[PDB]
C-alpha cells in the first residue's frame, strides 16, 4: 500500500507540473491571430 | 448468461464509439 | 438468479436482426457505382 | 489516404444464395435435434 | 478418498458423449464423499467381485 | 549543461507545440493532459466494478447493499454503491485500507471514481475554452457546459459536504439515482423548492425551444432535392448560403402567435436558446447545492386553518403523506434517535 | 365549526372549578407557547422524550394531576418527574430557573395561565392529532 | 501521557494498554478484602474460522481471514466484581462495559462471517489457591453471544421479529412453507468460552496483561443460515483494585 | 473431490501447469487459505491476456 | 417447527398487562406514580417469579410499596424472552411517537 | 420435454449469422453497377 501511495503520489505530481509549466511556457501567444501576447 | 449478455452489448457499444469517431466519413468543403 | 428463460434469445434477436438489416443497406450502399 | 490497390469487389451470385441458405437451413434441420438434445 | 475417487469411471475420459454438454458434474453429481469399499459376501461367507 | 539546456528547452517546446496543436485528431491540450489519466482511471474502475465489485456497506451499519452484475445486478438494479457512513466525509484511497478487501467492503470504488470523474470534467470544461481560444472562436461554449458540471458537483460533492457523508452522494446506478431523489424528495421537499422549478421549466422549455427551433428551420428548408432524395442532401457541408428561409420560418411563427413574440434575428435566438436550459440548470444545481445546507422547499404543512382551528388540509398536506411514507421507511435500520438530523 | 365559550372552558382545579377562558387569552397563549415551548413541544409531543405528551388524558395522570390550569402554572414554576418524585428545574425551562431559560423571564402569572389554556383546549379542537406524533400529520 | 489529539486517527484507540518488560511480579490477594477489575481490555489479533467440509469425517480447521471493518474490533472499559472463593480461586463476574463488537472477516475466496465478537455476561475463574496474581495464574470462563442482529432488524424485504412484515409480500400467491426460515425470523442465544493467559503483572499497580484465546458462533443471521464456529486470539489487560 | 477437471475448466489447468495456482481472492488450486500470489494469479492472467 | 416468539409472547399475559420481566419502560407510564422511579427499579431488578415479588426490591420505600400494591392488578410476569430484554431494548426499544 | 436450454438459441445464431453473411454479400452483389 505504501508503494501504491507513492506510485500515485509522484504519478500526480507528475501530471500537475506538466499542467502548469504548460500553461506558463506562453500560453497567450498559442493562438491563430495575435500571437505576440 | 444475463452478465454476459449485459457486458457483450455494452463492449459493441464502445467498440461503435471507435469506429464512429476514427472511421466516420470525413466532412468535406466542396 | 433465475431470469427468464426466453431472455437471451429475445436479445439477442432484438440487437441482432435490425442491426443486419442496417448492415446489408450499408453495405449495397458502399457497393453501389460511385 | 491514398487508396489501397489490393482492394478487389466481392460477388456472390443468386444461385450461390440460394445453395448456401440450404445448405445451412439443411444444416440446422441436421443439427437442431442435437442442440436440443 | 482422492485415491478411491480415481479408481471411479465416472471419472475415465471415454465415458461421455458427443453433445452431453458440459462439467462432469453435471452428470453422475458434485462428488461428496467416498462411501467406502464395499465387500460383497454370499450366504456361505465367501467374498465376492463385481464385475 | 551548456548548450545542452536549449537541446533541453526546443524539446520541452516541441511537446508544446504538439500539446496544443490544432491538428491532432482529438484535442490534447494542458487541460487535457489532466483530463485524460482522470477520465481513464475514473472510467476503467467504474467499468471493472460496476460489474464485478463485492457488495458495499454504505450506511455503515453492517449491511451491505450489492451493486455489481456478477452479485446478482442487472443494467436497471446495478450501481456502484457509495462509501460507508462510517467513513463520512474522510478521505479513503486504496493506501488508507488494510486490504484491497476492506476497501471493497467500504465502498472505495465510488470515492476514486467521483474524485476522478469530477476532475476529468472540470477540465472537460477548460478544454472546451481552450481549443476554442485555439480555433479563434468566442469562448462561452465552456459556459453552457458548466451548467452540467455544476449539477454533477452539487449531487457527488456538495451535497455529501452539506450532510457530513459521501455515503449520501448519488450512487453511480440507475436505480440508485431513484433513490437518492425519492430519500431527497422526503428530506428537502425538492419539488416545492423554486430553484427545481426553475430546473424543471428549464429542461421542459429545452425540450419544446429544441423541438420548436428543429421544426421551424425544418419547415422552411429550400427545395434542393426530388421526392426520392432525403431533403439532408439539399445541404453541402461549409456552403456560404444559408440552407434555409429565416423570413419564411418568421413569417410562420409570428401568425401562430403574434409578430413580436417571434425571432427575426437568427443571433438573439440562439443565444435565447443557450441561455434558456443553461439558467434552468444552473438553478437546479444551485436548488441541490443549497438543499445540501438544509434550506428546503417551501412547507405549508397546516398552513390552512379553518375557524374553530382545524386543518384543513391541502395538495401540500397530500405531498406531506408521500414523503412521510418514504422519511419512515428508508434506511430502516439506520436510526436509533427519533429526528434524521442529516 | 367554531372556536365557542364551551369549548375555551377548561378545568382550573382538581376539585372540578372551571374556568372559561377568552378568545384573546387563548391566542395569547397560543402565541406564547410557540415562542417558549414549541421548539420541544410542537403539536403535543416531546421531542427530547417522546414518552411523555401533552395529552389531556396524560396530564391528568401525571403526578401532581396536571390537567388543569393551576397544575399546569405550577409546572411552569417548578416543573417535576411524571411522579412528582424529582424537580427537574435544572433541564426543563421554568420560572424558577429563568435565569439559566432566559425566554421564561419576564412571564407574569397571566401568561402562564394563558399557555395553561392553550394546552387543554388544543386537544378539545384536534383530537388525537394533539401529542400524536407525524402519524396524525 | 497522550491525549486524544495525540491519539485521534493513529489506531491506538484500538490498542489495549501494555505493561513492561519488566513487569514480572506478584499482585497480593487479602481473601478478606473485596476487589474488582476496574477496566478489562480485549484486542483481537487473529480471527479464525473452522472450515465446514464436505467429508463429514474430515477434521474441519480453523483458518485464516481477512478483516475488513477496519479499527473496530476491541472490547474495553469493561468492569466486574473480583471475587475471592473459598478454595482460593478468584471469580470475575462482567457487570457492564463496551462488551461486544461487530466483527466481519472474510475467507479465502470471498465468504464474509460477521459475527458479535463479545464476552457479555461473562464468569471466569481462575485455578484455587491464587495467593497472589502471577504470570501463572489463567482465568477460564463463558459468556453469553446474544444474536448478531437484535430483535427490530427488518431484512432487506423488510421482514422482521419484533417488527416488519411476517411474509414475502413481492410474491403475494406464493406457497409460505419453502419460504419459512426466510420468513420467520429467530433470535439465537449461545455460550462462548475464552481463557486469559496473564503474561505480565505490576504487583504495585494492580495491572496484568496477557493474551486470550476466545470461541464462539458467528452471526446467523436471524435464524436464516447456520452460524460458522470461530476463534479469537488477541492480547488482554486489567487492572484490579480493592473496593 | 471437485477438481477443476471435474467442473469442466479448460484453461485454467494451462494457467496452473506454468505456475500460476492463486487467487487475488485468497485461495490456491491445491487447497490453501491466505496465499498471495502477486500480480501473476489467474485474475491477473486474464487482465493481462485482455489488455 | 419455526415460530416468531414476539408475536407467540402477544398471546399470553403480556400481551395484555405489563410484563415485569419483559415490557418496555415506557409501559409505567400508563399509571399513575410509576414512572421514571419505581420504573427503573423494577427493570434493573428483573426478573420476578411473581407479580407480588416486585413488593420485596430492596430499598423502596413505604410509599412506593403503596403505590406498587395499587398497580398489581395492572402488572403480570412471564418468561423472560431473549428478544425483548437483550439489546437494552427495555430502556429503548426503538419505537418514538 | 427436458431439452437443453440453450438449444434454442444455439440453433437460432447457427441459421442466421451465416444467412446473414450470404444476404449481405448477395445484395451488395445486386446493388453494383450492370
Ligand atoms: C479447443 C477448443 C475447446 C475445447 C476442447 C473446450 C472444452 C470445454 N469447454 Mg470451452 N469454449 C471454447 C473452446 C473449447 N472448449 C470456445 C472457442 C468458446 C467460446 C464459444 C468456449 C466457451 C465455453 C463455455 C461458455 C463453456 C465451455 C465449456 C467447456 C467444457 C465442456 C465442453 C462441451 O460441452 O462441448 C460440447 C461440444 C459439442 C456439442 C461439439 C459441437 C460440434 C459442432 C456443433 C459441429 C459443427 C459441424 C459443422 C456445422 C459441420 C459443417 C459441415 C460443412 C463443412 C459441410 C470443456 C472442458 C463448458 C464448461 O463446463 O465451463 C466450465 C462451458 O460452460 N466452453
Ligand atoms: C492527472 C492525473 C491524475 C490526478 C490529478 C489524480 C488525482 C487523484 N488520484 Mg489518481 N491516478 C492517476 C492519475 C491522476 N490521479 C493515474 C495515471 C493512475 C494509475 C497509476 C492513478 C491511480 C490512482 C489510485 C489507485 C488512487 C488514485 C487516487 C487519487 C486521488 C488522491 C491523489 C493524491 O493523494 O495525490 C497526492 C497529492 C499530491 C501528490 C500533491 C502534489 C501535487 C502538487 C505539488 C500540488 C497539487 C495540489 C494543489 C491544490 C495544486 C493544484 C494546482 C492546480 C492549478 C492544477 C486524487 C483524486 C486515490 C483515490 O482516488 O482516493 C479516493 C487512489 O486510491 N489515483
Ligand atoms: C396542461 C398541462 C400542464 C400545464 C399547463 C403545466 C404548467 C406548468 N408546469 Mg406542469 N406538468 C404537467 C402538466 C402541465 N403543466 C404534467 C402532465 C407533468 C408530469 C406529471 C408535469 C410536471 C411538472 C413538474 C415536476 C413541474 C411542472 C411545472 C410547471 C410550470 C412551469 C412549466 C414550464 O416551464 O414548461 C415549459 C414551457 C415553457 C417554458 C413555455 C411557457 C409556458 C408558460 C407556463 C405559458 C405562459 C402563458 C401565459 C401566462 C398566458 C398569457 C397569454 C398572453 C398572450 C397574454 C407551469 C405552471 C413546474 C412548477 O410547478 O413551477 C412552479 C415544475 O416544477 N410541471
Ligand atoms: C416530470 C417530473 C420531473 C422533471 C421534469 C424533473 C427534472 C429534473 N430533476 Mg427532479 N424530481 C422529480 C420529478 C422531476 N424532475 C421527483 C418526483 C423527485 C422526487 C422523487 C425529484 C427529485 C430530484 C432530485 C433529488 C434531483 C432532481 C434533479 C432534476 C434535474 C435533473 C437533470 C439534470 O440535473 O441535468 C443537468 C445535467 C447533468 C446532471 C449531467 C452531467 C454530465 C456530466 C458533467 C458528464 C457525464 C458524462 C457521462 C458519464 C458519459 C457521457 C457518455 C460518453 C459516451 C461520453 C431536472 C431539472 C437533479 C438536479 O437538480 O441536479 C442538480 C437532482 O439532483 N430531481
Ligand atoms: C364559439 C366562438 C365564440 C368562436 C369565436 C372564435 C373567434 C373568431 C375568435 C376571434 C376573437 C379572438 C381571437 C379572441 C381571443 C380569445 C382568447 C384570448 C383566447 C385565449 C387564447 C390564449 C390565451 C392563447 C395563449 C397562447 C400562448 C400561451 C402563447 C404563449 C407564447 C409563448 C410562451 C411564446 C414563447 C416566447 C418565445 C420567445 C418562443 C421562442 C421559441 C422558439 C425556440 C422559437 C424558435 C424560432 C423562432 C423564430 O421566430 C424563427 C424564425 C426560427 C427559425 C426559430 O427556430
Ligand atoms: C458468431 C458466433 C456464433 C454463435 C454460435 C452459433 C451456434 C453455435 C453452435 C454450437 C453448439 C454447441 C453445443 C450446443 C449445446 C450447448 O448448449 O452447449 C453448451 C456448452 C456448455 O455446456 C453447459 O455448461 C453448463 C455449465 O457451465 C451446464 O452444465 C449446461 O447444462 C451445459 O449445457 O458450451 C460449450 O461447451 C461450447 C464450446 C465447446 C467447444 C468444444 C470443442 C470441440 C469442437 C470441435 C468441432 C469441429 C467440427 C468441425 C466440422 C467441420
Ligand atoms: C488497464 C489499463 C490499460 C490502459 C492502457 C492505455 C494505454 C494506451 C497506450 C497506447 C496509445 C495508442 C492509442 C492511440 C489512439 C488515438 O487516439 O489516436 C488518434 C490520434 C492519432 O495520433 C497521432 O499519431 C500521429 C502519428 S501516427 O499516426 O502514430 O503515425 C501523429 O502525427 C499525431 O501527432 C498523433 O496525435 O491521436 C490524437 O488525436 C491525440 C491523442 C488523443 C488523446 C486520447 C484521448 C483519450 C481520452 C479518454 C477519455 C475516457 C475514454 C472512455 C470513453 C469510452
Ligand atoms: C464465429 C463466426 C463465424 C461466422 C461464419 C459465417 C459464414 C460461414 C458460412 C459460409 C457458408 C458458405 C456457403 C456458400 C454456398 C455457395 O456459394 O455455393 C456456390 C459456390 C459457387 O462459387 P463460384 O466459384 O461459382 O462463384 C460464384 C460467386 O458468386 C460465389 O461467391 O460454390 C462454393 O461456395 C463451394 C462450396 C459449395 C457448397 C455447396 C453445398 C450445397 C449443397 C446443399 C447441401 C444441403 C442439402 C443436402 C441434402 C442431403
Ligand atoms: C425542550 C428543551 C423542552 C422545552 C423547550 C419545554 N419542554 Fe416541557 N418537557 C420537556 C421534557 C424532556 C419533558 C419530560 C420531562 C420529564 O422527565 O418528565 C417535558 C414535560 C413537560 C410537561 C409534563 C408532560 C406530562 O405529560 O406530564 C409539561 C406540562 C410541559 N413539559 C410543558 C412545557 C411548557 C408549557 C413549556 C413552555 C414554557 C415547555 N414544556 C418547554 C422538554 C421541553
Ligand atoms: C507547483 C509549481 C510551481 C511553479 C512556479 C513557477 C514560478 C515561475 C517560474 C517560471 C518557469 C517557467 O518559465 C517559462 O517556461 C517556458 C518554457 O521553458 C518559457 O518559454 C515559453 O514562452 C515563450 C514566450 O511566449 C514562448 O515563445 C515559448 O513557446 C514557450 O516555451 C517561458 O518564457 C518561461 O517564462
Ligand atoms: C452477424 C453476422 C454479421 C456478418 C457481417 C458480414 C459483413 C461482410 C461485409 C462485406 C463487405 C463488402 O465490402 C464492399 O465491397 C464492395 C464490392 O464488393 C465495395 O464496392 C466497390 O466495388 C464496387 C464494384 O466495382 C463499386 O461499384 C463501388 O463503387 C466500390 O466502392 C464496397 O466499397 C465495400 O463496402
Ligand atoms: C480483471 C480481473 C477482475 C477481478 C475479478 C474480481 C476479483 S477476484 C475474484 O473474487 C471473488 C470474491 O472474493 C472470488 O470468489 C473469485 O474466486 C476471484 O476470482
Ligand atoms: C494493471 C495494474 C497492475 C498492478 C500491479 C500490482 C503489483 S502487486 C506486487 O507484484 C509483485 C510482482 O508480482 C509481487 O511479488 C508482490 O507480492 C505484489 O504485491
Ligand atoms: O444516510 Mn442516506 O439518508 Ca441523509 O437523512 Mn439521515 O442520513 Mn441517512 O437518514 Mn435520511
Ligand atoms: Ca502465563
Ligand atoms: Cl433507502
Ligand atoms: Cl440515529
Amino acid at each position: 500500500m505504501e508503494t501504491l501511495k507513492i506510485t500515485v503520489y509522484i504519478v500526480v505530481t507528475f501530471f500537475v507540473l506538466l499542467f502548469v509549466f504548460g500553461f506558463l511556457s506562453g500560453d497567450p501567444a498559442r493562438n491563430p491571430k495575435r500571437k505576440d501576447l | 448468461m444475463e452478465t454476459i449478455t449485459y457486458v457483450f452489448i455494452f463492449a459493441c457499444i464502445i467498440a461503435l464509439f471507435f469506429f464512429a469517431i476514427f472511421f466516420r466519413e470525413p466532412p468535406r468543403i466542396t | 438468479m433465475e431470469v427468464n428463460q426466453l431472455g437471451l434469445i429475445a436479445t439477442a434477436l432484438f440487437v441482432l436482426v435490425p442491426s443486419v438489416f442496417l448492415i446489408i443497406l450499408y453495405v449495397q450502399t458502399e457497393s453501389q457505382q460511385k | 489516404m491514398e487508396p489501397n490497390p489490393n482492394r478487389q469487389p466481392v460477388e456472390l451470385n443468386r444461385t450461390s444464395l440460394y445453395l448456401g441458405l440450404l445448405l445451412i437451413l439443411v444444416l440446422a434441420l441436421l443439427f437442431s435435434s442435437y442442440f436440443f438434445n | 478418498e482422492k485415491l478411491a475417487f480415481y479408481d471411479y469411471i465416472g471419472n475415465n475420459p471415454a465415458k461421455g458423449g458427443l453433445f452431453r454438454t458440459g462439467p462432469m458434474n453435471k452428470g453422475d453429481g458434485i462428488a461428496q464423499a467416498w462411501k467406502g469399499h464395499a465387500v460383497f459376501r454370499n450366504k456361505e461367507g465367501e467374498e465376492l467381485f463385481v464385475r | 549543461t551548456v548548450l545542452q539546456r536549449r537541446e533541453q528547452l526546443n524539446l520541452w517546446e516541441q511537446f508544446c507545440s504538439w500539446v496544443t496543436s490544432t491538428n491532432n485528431r482529438l484535442y490534447v491540450g494542458w487541460f487535457g493532459v489532466l483530463m485524460i489519466p482522470t477520465l481513464l482511471a475514473a472510467t476503467i474502475c467504474f467499468v471493472i466494478a460496476f460489474i464485478a465489485a463485492p457488495p458495499v456497506d454504505i450506511d455503515g451499519i453492517r449491511e451491505p447493499v450489492s451493486g455489481s452484475l456478477l452479485y446478482g445486478n442487472n443494467i436497471i438494479t446495478g450501481a456502484v454503491v457509495p462509501s460507508s457512513n462510517a467513513i463520512g466525509l474522510h478521505f479513503y484511497p486504496i493506501w488508507e485500507a488494510a486490504s484491497l478487501d476492506e476497501w471493497l467492503y467500504n465502498g472505495g470504488p465510488y470515492q476514486l471514481i467521483i474524485f476522478h470523474f469530477l476532475i476529468g470534467v472540470f477540465c472537460y470544461m477548460g478544454r472546451e475554452w481552450e481549443l476554442s481560444y485555439r480555433l479563434g472562436m468566442r469562448p462561452w461554449i465552456c459556459v453552457a457546459y458548466s451548467a452540467p458540471v455544476a449539477a454533477a458537483t452539487a449531487v457527488f460533492l456538495i451535497y455529501p459536504i452539506g450532510q457530513g457523508s459521501f455515503s449520501d452522494g448519488m450512487p453511480l446506478g440507475i436505480s440508485g439515482t431513484f433513490n437518492f431523489m425519492l430519500v431527497f424528495q422526503a428530506e428537502h421537499n425538492i419539488l416545492m423548492h423554486p430553484f427545481h422549478q426553475l430546473g424543471v421549466a428549464g429542461v421542459f422549455g429545452g425540450a419544446l425551444f429544441s423541438a420548436m427551433h428543429g421544426s421551424l428551420v425544418t419547415s422552411s428548408l429550400i427545395r434542393e432535392t426530388t421526392e426520392t432524395e432525403s431533403a439532408n442532401y439539399g445541404y453541402k457541408f461549409g456552403q456560404e448560403e444559408e440552407t434555409y428561409n429565416i423570413v419564411a420560418a418568421h413569417g410562420y411563427f409570428g401568425r401562430l402567435i403574434f409578430q413580436y413574440a417571434s425571432f427575426n434575428n437568427s443571433r438573439a435566438l440562439h443565444f435565447f436558446l443557450a441561455a434558456w436550459p443553461v439558467i434552468g440548470i444552473w438553478f437546479t444545481a444551485l436548488g441541490i447545492s443549497t438543499m445540501a445546507f438544509n434550506l428546503n422547499g417551501f412547507n405549508f404543512n397546516h398552513s390552512v386553518v379553518d375557524a374553530q382551528g382545524n386543518v384543513i388540509n391541502t395538495w401540500a398536506d397530500i405531498i406531506n403523506r408521500a414523503n412521510l411514507g418514504m422519511e419512515v421507511m428508508h434506511e430502516r435500520n439506520a436510526h436509533n434517535f427519533p429526528l434524521d438530523l442529516a | 365549526a367554531e372556536l365557542t365559550p364551551e369549548v375555551l372552558t377548561v378545568p382550573l382545579n382538581s376539585e372540578g372549578k372551571t374556568i372559561t377562558l377568552t378568545e384573546k387569552q387563548y391566542l395569547e397563549g397560543k402565541r406564547l407557547f410557540q415562542y417558549a415551548c414549541a421548539s420541544c413541544h410542537v403539536g403535543g409531543i416531546t421531542k427530547t422524550n417522546p414518552s411523555l405528551d401533552l395529552r389531556t388524558e396524560t396530564l391528568a395522570l401525571a403526578t401532581p394531576p396536571r390537567d388543569n390550569i393551576e397544575g399546569l402554572v405550577d409546572y411552569m414554576k417548578n416543573p417535576t418527574t411524571y411522579d412528582g418524585e424529582q424537580e427537574i428545574a435544572e433541564v426543563h425551562p421554568s420560572l424558577r430557573s429563568a435565569d439559566i431559560f432566559p425566554k421564561m423571564r419576564n412571564l407574569t402569572e397571566k401568561d402562564l395561565v394563558a399557555i395553561a389554556g392553550h394546552i387543554l383546549v388544543e386537544p378539545k379542537i384536534l383530537g388525537d392529532k394533539w401529542g400524536g406524533g407525524k402519524v396524525y400529520y | 501521557t497522550l491525549t486524544y489529539d495525540d491519539i485521534v486517527g493513529t489506531g491506538l484507540a484500538n490498542k489495549c494498554p501494555t505493561l513492561d518488560d519488566t513487569a514480572r511480579g506478584a499482585y497480593p490477594i487479602d481473601s478478606s478484602q473485596t476487589y474488582r477489575i476496574a477496566r478489562l481490555c480485549l484486542q483481537p489479533t487473529t480471527f479464525l474460522v473452522k472450515e465446514e467440509p464436505k467429508n463429514k469425517r474430515q477434521e474441519a480447521e480453523f483458518v485464516p481471514t481477512k478483516l475488513v471493518t477496519r479499527e473496530t474490533t476491541s472490547l474495553d472499559q469493561i468492569q466486574g466484581e473480583l471475587k475471592v472463593n473459598s478454595d482460593g480461586s478468584l471469580t470475575f463476574v462482567e457487570e457492564d462495559g463496551i462488551d461486544f463488537q461487530p466483527v466481519t472477516v472474510q475467507m479465502a475466496g470471498g465468504e464474509r462471517i460477521p459475527l458479535l465478537f463479545t464476552v457479555k455476561n461473562l464468569v471466569a475463574s481462575t485455578q484455587p489457591n491464587v495467593t497472589s496474581i502471577t504470570t501463572s495464574t489463567d482465568f477460564k470462563g463463558e459468556f453469553n453471544v446474544p444474536s448478531y442482529r437484535t430483535a427490530n432488524f427488518l431484512d432487506p424485504k423488510g421482514r422482521g421479529l419484533a417488527s416488519g412484515y411476517d411474509s414475502a409480500i413481492a410474491l403475494p400467491q406464493a406457497k409460505e412453507e419453502e419460504l419459512a426460515r426466510a420468513n420467520v425470523k429467530r433470535f439465537s442465544l449461545t455460550k462462548g468460552q475464552i481463557s486469559l493467559n496473564v503474561a505480565k503483572v505490576d504487583g504495585r499497580t494492580g495491572e496484568i496483561a496477557g493474551t486470550f484465546e476466545s470461541e464462539q458462533l458467528s452471526d446467523d443471521d436471524m435464524g436464516a443460515h447456520e452460524p460458522h464456529e470461530v476463534k479469537i486470539q488477541g492480547v488482554f489487560y486489567a487492572s484490579i483494585e480493592p473496593a | 473431490l471437485n477438481p477443476m477437471w471435474r467442473q469442466g475448466m479448460f484453461v485454467l489447468p494451462f494457467m496452473a501447469r506454468l505456475g500460476v495456482t492463486g487467487s487475488w481472492s485468497g485461495w490456491s488450486i491445491t487447497g490453501e487459505t491466505g496465499i498471495d500470489p502477486g500480480f501473476w494469479s489467474f485474475e491477473g492472467v486474464a487482465l493481462a491476456h485482455i489488455v | 417447527e419455526l415460530v416468531n416468539v414476539v408475536d407467540e409472547k402477544l398471546g399470553t399475559a403480556y400481551g395484555e398487562k405489563i410484563d415485569l420481566n419483559n415490557t418496555n419502560i415506557a409501559a409505567f407510564i400508563q399509571y399513575r406514580g410509576l414512572y421514571p422511579t419505581l420504573a427503573k427499579l423494577i427493570v434493573k431488578n428483573a426478573p420476578y417469579e411473581s407479580v407480588e415479588d416486585v413488593l420485596n426490591i430492596p430499598g423502596l420505600t413505604e410509599r412506593q410499596k403503596q403505590i406498587l400494591r395499587e398497580n398489581l392488578e395492572h402488572f403480570t410476569v412471564t418468561e423472560v424472552e431473549t428478544a425483548l430484554v437483550e439489546g437494552g431494548d427495555r430502556y429503548n426499544n426503538g419505537l418514538y411517537k
